[PDB]
């Protein structure tokens, strides 16, 4: 009904309310409240919308098979929202560059460098873009590291048993074979699957299947080139040879500059007397 | 005159004018706290009251 | 960059020993105002900066190196290539830490992260003096002067 002191100390309190029994521990509205309505009401709402936000992130991460690139896609979407806010609230990109010609101008265009006193003057930029309302929320109890997981897919389990029958305990390849999970959680999956089942794992180590469909999935879902050991070894040897030639050329140029400096010092000693 | 304003008002009226006007006014002269490192951070005083 | 062929014109005029006569010829070729506008754009495209003297405008200095790239050593910040350009024109011996503290009125730990992020790709190859009054170090290359 509303906030009103019905009764207490005699029976189930019913003067103006919707209660008809004692032991109101379950939802714990009983009598009436007159403290912290909206700031405590809009806290579980914010928590619930952030949990639905993380769930739809976990749903979107299934499509793009790159976790951290999905996070950068998320921040790319929110900076698309930021440039939409730049369209909304407000040229506008008044910033600097790697050189001193910053603005408008690089200098004066009449006779000479006129605006060099103004071009030589970072912290004046565009920032009134991202405006968001406030709260008085919290993240305590335990904050920092953690693991956001889910009840695992049985088709992922079938793919895992087929993988372990095809390409076994290869932690980095197993983490890359599921390129939207992570590393420590699939290690907990390794010890969990090592726990409960001897039969299919023993038949899997009996099988010894050759790894071709695994490389097929790793070259399609990642779009990685996978150049062989001869091509990659030749590229690494060519990079090492180019670095050694650059170091030798730098040493020879430093020796030539030191010889030129010694000749210039001898010429200055000859011109001093 | 003693009923409207009173005898001792050399402190009460001045302190009330202080906490009504000057305590809110002089904070606007010092509100921008921009730092050297990471040129993005700032606070900005919009209201102050006792 | 790839604005127009005036990058190649800047390379051809900055091949040899240049002076104000090269800029006289560069303003002498076409109509003056469009040349001044596009040359201001080319100088805003990380190129040679003009020099205020008794004479009108000079080049900096004689070569066509054009290596700052403004975004790519490990991260992206428009403060690092600035400091690299500050230590390009140090001169004979080098530049102080107190001198680069005095210019640009910045903090000292941003100078330390410039030190680390540019030492990660070998441009902080220093030459040490005999005495150390204020660390007269961090020249470009070759450990040339030796007092």
């Amino acid at each position: 009904k509303k906030v009103r002191d019905g009764e207490s100390a005699k029976y189930f309190i019913d003067e103006e309310n919707f209660t008809m029994a004692e032991l109101c521990k379950p939802n714990f509205p009983i009598g009436q409240i007159s403290e912290n309505f909206e700031k405590s009401k809009m806290a579980k709402k914010a928590k619930l919308e952030k949990r639905r936000h993380l769930r739809e992130l976990r749903m979107r991460a299934r499509q793009e098979f790159k976790p951290l690139h999905s996070l950068t896609k998320e921040e790319q979407e929110e900076e698309e929202e930021k440039r939409k806010e730049e369209r909304d609230k407000l040229e506008s990109d008044r910033k600097a560059h790697t050189a001193i010609q910053l603005k408008g101008t690089m200098a004066i265009d009449e006779e000479t460098m006129v605006v060099d006193r103004h071009k030589n003057a970072e912290n004046e930029y565009k920032e009134k873009v991202d405006e968001n309302p406030f709260a008085n929320l919290y993240n305590y109890g335990s904050y920092g590291r953690g693991s956001y997981t889910d009840p695992w897919t049985v088709e992922e389990m079938i793919k895992f048993y087929k993988a372990l029958s095809m390409w076994g305990t290869d932690f980095n390849l197993i983490s890359q074979l599921y390129p939207y999970r992570s590393r420590k959680q699939v290690k907990a999956k390794f010890v969990n699957e090592e726990k409960k089942r001897p039969i299919l794992i023993e038949l899997a180590l009996r099988s010894k299947l050759p790894p071709n469909f695994d490389e097929y999935c790793c070259e399609i879902k990642k779009n990685i080139g996978t150049v062989a050991d001869f091509n990659e070894k030749l590229i690494e040897l060519q990079n090492e040879h180019k670095h050694h030639m650059k170091e030798i050329e730098e040493a020879k140029n430093t020796a030539k500059e030191e010889d030129q400096t010694a000749q210039r010092l001898n010429d200055a000693n000859l011109n001093k007397k | 005159f003693l009923k409207v304003k009173g005898l001792v008002k050399q402190h009460l009226d001045s302190f009330n004018y202080f906490v009504d006007t000057d305590l809110k006014k002089i904070i606007k002269a010092n509100q921008l706290i921009l730092s050297d490192v990471d040129p993005e951070f700032y606070l900005k005083y919009v209201d102050i009251r006792v | 960059l790839s604005d127009n062929a005036k990058t190649l014109h800047s390379q051809m005029m900055s091949k040899g020993i240049g002076a104000l006569f090269t800029q006289q010829e560069l303003q002498k070729q076409m109509g003056i105002g469009s040349l001044t506008d596009l040359m201001s754009i080319v100088q805003e495209l990380l190129d040679k900066n003009l020099i205020k003297l008794v004479k009108q405008n000079d080049e900096l200095k004689f070569q066509g190196v054009l290596e700052s790239e403004a975004q790519k050593k490990a991260t992206m910040s428009a403060e690092e290539a600035l400091v690299y350009s500050y230590i390009e024109a140090s001169g004979r011996e080098g530049i102080w830490s107190k001198t680069i503290k005095a210019r640009t009125n910045l903090h000292q730990h941003v100078v330390l992260k410039c030190l680390k992020s540019l030492e990660s790709q070998r441009y902080v190859k220093s030459v040490k003096s005999v005495k150390f009054p204020t660390r007269k170090i961090y020249m470009l290359y070759s450990l040339q002067p030796s007092v």
